[PDB]
RNA sequence: GGACCUGGCGGUGCUUCAUAUCCCUCUAGAGGAGCCUGUUCUGUAAUCGAUAAACCCCGAUCAACCUCACCACCUCUUGCUCAGCCUAUAUACCGCCAUCUUAACCCUGAUGAAGGCUACAAAGUACGUUAGGUCAAGGUGUAGCCCAUGAGGUGGCAAGAAAUGGGCUACAUUUUCUACCCCAGAAAAUUUAGC
């Protein structure tokens, strides 16, 4: 039982926060050239490469952008142990937004890194060859208090019964903050729905740069992959208390992460949820230290909006450049 | 005794278990939380919106205690007997102590005003218990006539509506309160005075007509008999009443020695008949709750009363549901269905692991206190006292 | 039948003002998002029911394979110990809370019913009650089952949908962080009170 602020909490980032220049900066920190290593013998190609200097057309690419995140997460996880021991002794919770589940469960010791690794890779080409399969896409739509998000997306698709299609998929696949989401499906139904966000109250309107409609039924092929490629994995205990994405509660049992994970790939991701149990508590307690362990600064926007206490102790691991040559 | 373990049987007419399960079984009796209608709670609130501060909520629970524990006016010679003790042990004011001192009520318009917001709510869930009660077991009644003595809000009509609107043509609403009456007709024009009515064939009278010829389909007393000043006036009262009843008579009170007591009284008064020639013939038997017209096993010391729960009428001060306790005893004329009469549970039943606690009013007169375990009476009669509640019936046979 | 007196309308309106309580008018905040509860409907053989009795100890938490509760099957039992069970009852009492009820004298009219004021003054003066709640910071009894209301085992059970009632979190530019404690640098509809 010790006080919350000598606690930290390590939040890992998901697909959308690649960069042009990820490991400058981690390279030189002890023990991450072999991760890389491992990477290219598990991976079949230089990640290494790819992340430091890329077209950035393709690190965009899904079968690249994901191992490249969980590779670059699991070094800053690294640094940070370097920098500041301390933090990673004491830590409560883990959180990843979609691919930083899998970064999550090896920082807890429930994974290994060469099976955590092909599983992402397999889920990957597996999401590649749904995306390929329809047509699809993820909007990002901030609505105001008058927006109605189920009723929107019902309108999206009787637009596209009109236009014609089998079963039209327009459903909430990203809960981020208050009045924030993420729609996911055909792309008839987001450019209606960017076309009429007068008529939906919508105050901002973004097209994700995504290969298809991720988390939702239009991934379904992918499942059955990536479920093989974790038959073979033998889940462990989490040491830390890991938040899932279904339905935003910690892993109880390594006996239900197995379908868990799974399920993941079909369901929204529960972001919001999950920031409310990590975080929430009463007015004047302290909050937990917050560390982002992994490129961009995406969490920590999103955690801002959530709760804004909880933001004031945040921090990112710099995965770009470093202030003392190791 | 009408449960004997390993004798007692679950009664099974019309196929009951094979075709329907357990907690559908036909004693349940059992009424959601009640609802008043829209329009009867939108007037309500529109007739007080004129003066609804923190004066009004306790002038409510002040009348709301008093009428609760409100005593029936002592007769005569319970006061004589009393003296007489007293003088054998300044007696005067011993009997003012020890002695409850009963005042009528003038329902003045501020008065009527604290009723209504008092008691609609209550009044309307009480009486539709009492009506589903009659709707559950002859489902095929469609009363045509209706007569309630006492109308202080309409709450019987508008009980009587919600259940049988489809057949209803005459609401008759007794009265002696002009303020009482006005307020009624307010609440049935939606809460203003110029308006057209909600419920159709509504007939309002200051004075109770006493003639056998007229006779209603349902007549109905709900919390007014104990308004009376005396045995006499409530006697002369339940005689007429019965006299006009053409099925039902139907009469309700507070749950309390006293509204029982008033209720027993009247109960008594319709099954022994007097009269040497009635040009109504019919016997009186009892609809509800007894399964007897043997006296009341439980006039003694106890009452008699069930409770059904509702919302109250949003307000300043009704924020959670509430139950109602009462009293009833529904009076039918001719002579009972059939032999095949069920015990009543009178009290709450209480689970426990693996029994069940439940009193029950038996059809010879008598109550039973019986615990039901499976083991002992059957998992089929366990199982249908286990989903039964309090005011419900038990199908048991033999 | 005649005369007179008190009445009764807790009645009805209309006039003016004292017209304080109560009203409005007025002033300042409170709807979205995510979770948890209340009611309904639908559905199951069954309880999305509870932890002086689990787990998690950053806070809190869901269902946990704790255990109890429920449903479908079974097994014991003279056994734990002349065994065992929050099973009931304050609708047994007592405690505690709450509901309600709780004159005399002197004059006038013929010593009739009856009436009695004038200030520059003309008879006026002196405890019970309750089918109430509480068996959690407290007691004294009474009853139940005792081949089962006791003890075990094998499977299940882990609900779904709304409209509305309520509660907890974060919600920023008059803001946030640091230094200081006030002359700096960076970041980016009802409702609640009023006095
Ligand atoms: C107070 S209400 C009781 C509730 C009412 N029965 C209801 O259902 O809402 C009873 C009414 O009966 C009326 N009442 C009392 N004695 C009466 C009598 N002798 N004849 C006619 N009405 C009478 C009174 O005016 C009184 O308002
Ligand atoms: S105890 Fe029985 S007989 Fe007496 S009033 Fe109640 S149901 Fe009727
Ligand atoms: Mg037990
Ligand atoms: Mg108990
Ligand atoms: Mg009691
Ligand atoms: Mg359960």
């Amino acid at each position: 039982r010790r006080m919350p602020g000598q606690c930290s909490v390590l939040l890992f980032p998901g697909q959308g926060s690649q960069v042009v220049g990820m490991g400058r900066g981690l390279l030189n920190y002890p023990r991450v050239r072999e991760l890389y290593a491992a990477a290219r013998r598990v991976l079949g190609y230089d990640l290494l490469e790819l992340s430091l200097h890329g077209p950035q057309e393709t690190l965009d690419r899904t079968v690249h952008c994901q191992p490249a995140i969980f590779v670059a997460s699991l070094a800053a996880v690294e640094k940070l142990h370097h920098l500041q021991p301390s933090v990673i002794e004491n830590c409560v919770a883990a959180a990843g937004f979609s691919v930083g589940e899998f970064a999550a469960l090896v920082f807890a010791g429930a994974m290994e890194f060469a099976e955590g690794l092909y599983a992402v890779k397999i889920r990957a080409e597996a999401m590649q060859e749904a995306s390929e399969a329809v047509p699809s896409g993820m909007l990002s739509v901030l609505g105001q208090p008058q927006s109605k998000f189920n009723f929107a997306c019902l309108e999206a698709r009787e637009h596209c019964k009109s236009l014609g299609i089998e079963n039209p998929v327009c459903e909430v696949s990203n809960y981020l903050f208050p009045d924030c989401r993420v729609i996911s499906g055909h792309q008839e139904a987001l450019r209606f729905l960017q076309k009429n966000s007068s008529k939906f109250h919508f105050r901002r309107t973004r097209m994700l740069p995504v290969s298809g409609a991720f988390h939702t039924r239009l991934m379904e092929p992918a499942v059955e992959p990536l479920t093989q490629a974790l038959k073979a994995v033998d889940i462990k205990k989490p040491l830390v208390s890991v938040y899932s994405n279904v339905h935003a509660h910690r892993y109880r049992h390594p006996g239900h992460i197995h379908k868990l994970l799974a399920q993941q790939l079909v369901s929204p991701v529960k972001w919001e949820q999950t920031m409310h149990a990590i975080y929430e508590r009463k007015k004047g307690r302290g909050f937990p230290q917050t560390f982002e362990v992994g490129p961009g600064r995406q969490l920590g926007a999103i955690l801002k909006s959530c709760n804004m206490q909880a933001w004031k102790s945040y921090s990112a691991v710099d995965v770009l450049q470093t202030l003392e040559h190791v | 005794a009408a449960l004997v373990p390993g004798v007692t049987q679950v009664d099974n007419k019309s196929g009951f278990l094979q075709k329907r399960p357990h907690r559908q079984h036909p004693g349940i009796l059992k009424l959601p939380h009640v609802r008043l209608p829209q329009a009867l709670a939108n007037g309500a609130q529109l007739l007080l919106l004129g003066s609804a501060g923190p004066t009004m909520e306790n002038q409510v629970q002040t009348l709301t205690s008093y009428l609760w524990s409100r005593h029936l006016p002592v007769e005569p010679e319970e006061l004589q007997r009393r003296a007489r003790h007293l003088e054998k042990k300044a007696v005067l004011h011993a009997l003012r102590k020890t002695t409850y001192h009963w005042q009528e009520l003038s329902y003045t318009e501020g008065l009527s005003l604290v009723y209504m917001a008092a008691r609609l709510d209550g009044g309307f869930a009480a009486v539709s218990r009492a009506f589903h009660e009659i709707r559950a077991r002859n489902p095929a009644f469609q009363p045509q006539t209706l007569m309630d003595f006492g109308s202080g809000t309409g709450s019987v009509t508008w009980a009587a509506h919600s259940i049988w609107g489809q057949s209803l043509r005459e609401y008759m609403c007794v009265d002696r309160s002009a303020a009482m009456l006005v307020l009624a007709e307010k609440l049935l024009k939606g809460g203003s005075e110029s308006g057209e009515p909600y419920i159709p064939g509504v007939f309002f009278r200051q004075f109770l007509p006493v003639s056998p010829k007229v006779q209603f389909d349902v007549v109905v007393s709900a919390f007014s008999l104990s308004e009376l000043p005396s045995k006499a006036d409530r006697t002369e009262v339940v005689q007429t009443l019965w006299r006009k009843t053409g099925h039902f008579l139907v009469l309700v009170e507070n749950g309390t020695k006293a509204g029982h007591s008033l209720l027993m009284d009247a109960r008594d008064l319709v099954l022994k008949g007097k009269e040497k020639s009635p040009l109504d013939p019919r016997p009186g038997f009892v609809f509800a709750p007894c399964p007897h017209e043997l006296p009341c096993p439980q006039l003694t010391n106890l009452a008699c009363s069930f409770s059904q729960a509702y919302h109250p009428i949003p307000f300043s001060w009704n924020k959670k549901p509430k139950e109602e306790k009462f009293s009833m005893v529904i009076l039918a004329r001719g002579s009972p269905e059939e032999a095949h009469r069920w015990p009543r549970i009178t009290q709450p039943v209480l689970k426990r692991p693996r029994h069940v606690h439940c009193h029950l009013c038996c059809p010879d007169g008598h109550m039973q206190h019986a615990v039901l375990t499976a083991r002992r009476h059957g998992r089929d009669l366990y199982r249908c006292a286990r989903v039964s509640s309090w005011g419900d019936l038990l199908p048991v046979l033999t």
